[PDB]
């Protein structure tokens, strides 16, 4: 490789390099300044002998006359290896922790390749997250894209950490792993993850990509593609059940508009780029099972809904690429419910694939619909009680009201460090159904009531 | 052979010089990889290409080759029972040649099998003057469908040499002496997806399509060549209705197009569609089905050109004289890809963040379907029936692509999630759904079975509409405080809902209801209402009717399971109803 | 007469012809493609020896080098004649009813001319439409601009056909004619009017301009 | 440099609660040494009196008050009523432990933007020495309006309500520089920068 000392223009984070040949699109560069500082970069546009590059660390303090540009000849790559489990990396894959650097088995582009539609396999087996609101009512399935919608200041970092600790497959012949990708989060959240993952030993089953909020916007955009590249490697080449957790996905969209505003591009809805639906789909569709392969990729993207609005572009477009959502409400968090999961607006489109005998007990779908319908009338009677006092509530309306109270404090509120097995979750659901009289339980078949109902 | 040189690569835009021979909208192979690209703008020898795949690793100085043709589709033996993407790349053969479960870029493969030996049986006679569309032979491509070889457009001359033998789609099968000179023909022809196949004459569809689904074929029928819009809400069983139409409709071929979809939803189609069984032959349904599968991660151009590739294939079999049914899922995700392509072209934003020509592109799609007089001296007829699915975020039907679709199509099967929760399948709202073919189909129905079928459907719908108005009053005063005429109307409507509208697609007999079986089934229900109402005006209480009519009502309820060769058991109900009712008033 | 083989640029639906002379604004052109396909277009901007034109049928598959542009010299016109009564035309005015084309008395710009405010006359006599609401609660007058606001799925198709048949003046001292203009409608909707006008005989006193939805947007504007 | 943070050995989790003296804060809504806190401070709410209580009875060693584009009449109040605050222990003027920065609204725009970066850089210098510093930003909203002015002067793409699209990144760069860290040296001394903004 030869150095190029021809820098014609320096306009913001962009930089013009001239008299070059053999330069490709999106390849990495290194900039050597008068001081000797090294700064990574990426080619955004190249025509004839000219070349336009964008520097990650910034453009401050660069003299065009006494600087040079090195073209590495490769795009953004990740050195994949089986030794990445138990290690913390930065946004682009450098050893963030003070550990021995890994020997890469190979290098892969972060963009990856599209999965052949005939080669993708359907989701079948059920993933036990240990959380009653996500194992019973909104089941998670191998290869499903089930996100979590949260608000600013809500305990979604404890929820994402809890699932990474408790997620498991009920089969012996399998290797389970978690790819935790922090995206533009603060140091205090980053310190919470890294400390908790080592406190509970979950780091021995995880590959963490920590990207801070003061990190450059390019690394924030590359962080999901980096983690998803390591996820597809462990699942499709090493045959492992990989669970991907992304936080925060709203920060990812905030980085796209910041980049799109620098590129002078035309904004779409709410100023976000028109290609936000597709750029997000490039990430969320990098999951699922493949025929003949034992490994699989499951994604749980966590995003914070701006202004707690579901019609916002970021939560809306995510619903068009994912198979459901897990809603976190502040009202439940105000009552100490942990995790504050509102089961009424939450949904799993693939929940029917990992339920029933052989994947769960025979009463999974039955108690799911009964608990859901009973919790609906309970909160309907609670809301009706504030309007016209507690006098207008009937006997069953007061029974369902007490059901909704106990359904929140004893069933949903389990604690961020309580790993309920699937049998405990179902047995507990029957204990709460014992509050209601047997006549109210219309959906549950009579044979099931005689077997499980206390 | 002319090769261009890349002079600029900026994201999805690549400009190349030495492109004087190329024309607008031509496909290209960009760079050493040869990634697929399309010429959007061209000034002098410098063309501006919109690259469809990733341009990473492509720079100036790399060669660019123009295919000399727009986005086309290979049409010949080997196209049936194959799963393609939007640009019609064979996913089956692509996976074998690549030897990987993923889609590499630059891998260019022909759509059809150019090496397979097909037996071409010639039906034409030498010396015959042939024009476009004239059939010169056929190939037994599948056990269900006979692929007919026809003279391509632009060819007009006298057949000089025709022979029957096993050839590939590349071997010349026929020699024709045109006015310019001798020209050879093969079993495969190419056609641009953005240009409609020429027809002799277009005819309005006045013949109803027999889907065997009672709620559809009776109240909201579609005609061979019409278009129906189905909205897909989660849990409504759109897949079941789509499957029942794909296998029970009296169409020769079925074209399924997936514009964009979740990888798990598209996988559901790839697995469940080949398992559908053609009722008549007993073979797999793929023997008469061409499938197109795309996902969100796939290139946007493949997602945008998905419906144009599938409707060109349907037009190809339409010209042979077949009845084709094309289903798109989802047109909304197709419109999203259309808006993303519009953003890459820096076009002006139209209403609600959609290109201003959104209604035009939708109109250009549905105006290619319909009953036509195909080319050729035979003057044979063919049809294309469009069954498009609309998926609106939030479920709102006022979204632009639905209103523009509903402005063109005449049928709408409003799926309802609230009906699916009540175990009402097919979950089709009978108040919100409509069909503008109901009047013409009713005239066709009265003629074919020599009965007043049109007057029965209107009454059955009038009873259902009266039930809705009574339910509002019921919610306010109660069910007991109603006249016996109102009480009878609710039970008549309950019979229409449970005994006619609701049918299980998995039941061996109830999955398909013939036209004559639909008639007798609706007649015995309306006959019960007429004889009960007439006796109600003779001093008979509503409770008294239901008391002595338990045995007959149950026989009416289970009439949906009566076999087709036992319709006499459904015709004798009317005589039993009449004798039972007059026996009650006699007591 | 002149055929121009000098096409410089083809950018989207617009072409750029250079080394031209005598081209006027909104002048109708005719593009001869390299495959014999003929596409007509209009001039949007002309400067010096250059000319910017917009092709009606589109720009797909046009090679700049092997294509020619023919400047006709006249704007969009219409061949007017009394023989148009009982004939069906498209958006551009070309025959559509499989009938012999008729020779016109003269050609007129479709843009029309503004009526002199003093030469214009006030509407004075009412029109019998046959509809109770149009003839009583409301009333139609000779020379009035009375539109019908409708919606998707509403039977505004049958109403417009009903008025065209039942429109007459009492007593019929002078002749009455109906000019029906279909603007970007579907085929089944267009075939409805053609069959209804010929069945009832209303075609004998009417002229029909039918423009489909799949027709170019330029034809939809000129209809 | 004012737009570049000072190097540290490592940043630590802020866990030591700062004794503010105010019962409502220290009991229900506390802030640790190196933590951040936001204040609306509407009209008549008395945020002027509250800021002084946090500036006097806080166990921090240094106070850095920064005014980023504040009203002049309001600014001249802070100028007057700050050398009057007595220290709880020593009894001297509070300016013996305070570095003040004042910008009027009609002042140059870039000065109002660089104000928030000047105080946080000065606070980092006192933090490297091992002291616990507290920087008060009032009012950070006027600083956001300074960016909205400079973005228009550079013809940048508008974001939400006209504010630039990198408004969140600039705010993130500010609060991420503050906190309990380990300063550079061969003794590993500890400092902290608690951020209070209005």
């Amino acid at each position: 490789i030869k150095e190029y000392r021809t820098i014609k223009e320096v306009v913001g984070p962009l930089m013009a390099v001239e008299k070059v040949s053999g330069v490709k699109y999106e390849e990495l560069i290194e900039v050597r300044m008068q001081n000797g500082e090294i700064r990574r970069g990426q080619v955004l546009e190249v025509q004839e002998d000219k070349a336009m590059v964008q520097i990650f660390e910034g453009t401050s303090g660069i003299n065009y006359k006494n600087s040079s540009v090195r073209f590495l000849g490769h795009p953004l790559q990740l050195g994949v290896s089986e030794d990445m489990i138990g290690r913390v990396f930065d946004g682009l894959g450098r050893p963030k922790d003070n550990g021995p650097e890994i020997l890469p088995e190979k290098y892969l582009d972060i963009n990856g390749e599209v999965i052949n539609p005939i080669a993708r396999d359907y989701p079948d087996e059920f993933i036990q997250t240990g959380i009653s609101a996500i194992d019973h009512l909104n089941t998670l399935v191998r290869g499903q894209k089930l996100p979590v919608f949260s608000g600013s200041g809500l305990p979604h970092k404890e929820l994402a950490a809890q699932i990474a600790r408790q997620a498991t497959v009920l089969d012996s012949s399998d290797d389970f792993a978690v790819v935790f990708a922090a995206i533009g989060i603060t140091f205090e959240e980053a310190e919470f993850f890294m400390e908790d993952f080592r406190q509970t030993g979950a780091i021995d089953r995880s590959v963490m990509f920590m990207n801070l909020a003061n990190d450059p916007a390019i690394e924030r955009i590359a962080t999901p593609r980096m983690a998803l590249t390591a996820a597809e490697y462990l699942a499709y080449e090493k045959g492992m059940h990989v669970l991907v957790i992304m936080t925060d996905m709203t920060n990812y969209a905030e980085a796209l508009r910041e980049i799109s505003a620098a590129r002078r591009e035309v904004p779409g809805r709410r100023g976000y780029p028109g290609y936000l639906y597709t750029n997000l789909a490039t990430l969320f569709e990098r999951a699922g099972r493949i025929r003949g392969l034992k490994g699989s990729v499951t994604q749980i993207p966590i995003l914070t809904m701006p202004e707690d609005d579901k019609t916002h572009p970021i939560p809306d477009l995510t619903g068009y690429i994912t198979e459901g959502q897990i809603i976190l409400t502040r009202e439940l968090y105000k009552s100490g419910i942990q995790p504050p999961i509102d089961v009424l607006p939450s949904l799993s489109r693939l929940k029917d694939k990992g339920t029933g005998a052989g994947k769960t007990r025979e009463d999974h779908a039955a108690t799911m619909n009964q608990l859901f319908a009973a919790y609906a009338q309970g909160k309907q009677a609670k809301e009706l009680a504030v309007v016209l006092g507690e006098s207008a509530l009937s006997d069953i309306d007061k029974i369902y009201a007490k059901f909704a109270e106990r359904f929140e404090n004893e069933y949903v509120n389990q604690g961020f460090y309580t790993n309920r097995t699937i049998t405990e979750t179902l047995d507990l659901g029957w204990e709460l159904l014992a509050m209601l009289p047997r006549t109210e339980l219309k959906r549950i078949k009579d044979d099931l009531l005689d077997k499980y109902l206390p | 052979m002319q090769i261009g040189k890349i002079i600029k690569v900026s994201g999805p835009l690549v400009m190349a010089e030495n492109m004087s021979e190329a024309s607008i909208q031509d496909m290209c192979l960009v760079g050493d990889l040869g990634v697929i690209g399309e010429i959007i703008e061209m000034r002098q020898d410098v063309a501006s290409i919109q690259v469809y795949e990733e341009t990473s690793g492509i720079g100036p100085g790399e060669p660019v080759r123009s295919t000399g043709e727009a986005l086309s589709v290979e049409l010949g033996p080997g196209i049936i029972s194959q799963m393609f993407d939007g640009i019609q790349r064979p996913l089956d053969t692509f996976m074998e040649v690549t030897q990987s479960n993923f889609l590499g870029r630059g891998v260019q493969l022909p759509a059809l099998d150019h090496e397979k030996q097909w037996w071409f049986e010639a039906t034409i006679e030498e010396g015959t003057e042939v024009s476009a569309g004239d059939i010169i032979g056929y190939v037994d491509e599948t056990k269900i469908i006979q692929h007919k070889i026809m003279v391509p457009n632009g060819i007009k001359g006298t057949v000089q040499k025709i022979e029957s033998g096993s050839f590939t789609i590349d071997d010349p099968i026929c020699v024709i002496e045109t006015e310019q000179g001798l020209k050879e023909l093969t079993m495969m022809q190419k056609w641009p997806v953005r240009r409609g196949r020429p027809i002799k004459q277009k005819l309005n569809p006045d013949v109803p399509m027999i889907t065997g689904q009672r709620v559809i074929d009776t109240f909201f029928p579609v005609t061979k060549g019409g278009a129906a819009a189905v909205p897909g809400p989660f849990g409504a069983g759109k897949t079941v209705v789509q499957h029942q139409i794909a296998k029970w409709s009296d169409v020769d071929l079925v074209v399924y197009v997936g514009c964009g979809e979740r990888g798990n939803e598209m996988t559901d189609v790839v697995n469940e569609f080949p398992e559908l069984i053609d009722p008549n032959t007993g073979e797999s349904l793929m023997e008469r089905t061409v499938l197109i599968a795309n996902t969100s991660n796939m290139p946007v151009a493949a997602r945008e050109a998905s419906i144009y590739t599938g409707i060109t294939i349907a037009e190809y079999f339409r010209d042979m004289g077949y009845d084709v049914a094309i289903m798109a899922d989802s047109t909304s995700r197709w419109a999203e890809a259309l808006r993303e392509m519009s953003g890459r072209l820096e076009e002006m934003p139209g209403d609600e963040g959609y290109p201003a020509y959104l209604g035009s592109r939708l109109a250009e799609y549905y105006e290619r379907s319909g009953r036509v007089i195909a080319l050729g001296s035979d003057q044979r007829e063919g049809s294309i029936t469009a069954i498009s699915a609309v998926s609106p975020s939030g479920g709102d039907i006022s979204e632009p692509v639905t209103q523009n679709t509903l402005r063109v199509v005449k049928v709408f099967w409003g799926l309802d999630s609230s009906l699916a929760q009540k175990r009402h399948f097919p979950s089709i709202n009978w108040i919100q759904s409509y069909s503008l073919y109901s009047t013409e189909v009713g005239r066709y129905m009265d003629q074919i079975l020599q009965q007043d079928w049109s007057d029965m459907v209107t009454e059955g719908m009038r009873i259902l509409q009266e039930e809705e108005q009574l339910n509002e009053i019921v919610r306010l005063v109660g069910i007991d405080s109603l006249s016996d005429n109102d009480r009878l109307t609710l039970e008549v409507a309950k019979s229409i809902r449970e005994d006619y509208l609701q049918q299980n697609a998995f039941d061996d007999v109830d999955t398909f209801t013939s036209r004559e079986k639909q008639f007798n089934m609706l007649k015995v229900i309306l006959t019960f209402g007429k004889e009960a109402r007439k006796a109600l005006s003779l001093g008979a209480y509503f409770n008294e009717i239901m008391e002595g009519t338990v045995a007959v009502r149950e026989r009416i309820s289970r009439s949906k399971y009566i076999p087709e060769e036992e319709l006499a058991k459904i015709s004798s109900i009317n005589e039993e109803i009449k004798e039972t009712i007059q026996l009650i008033v006699s007591e």
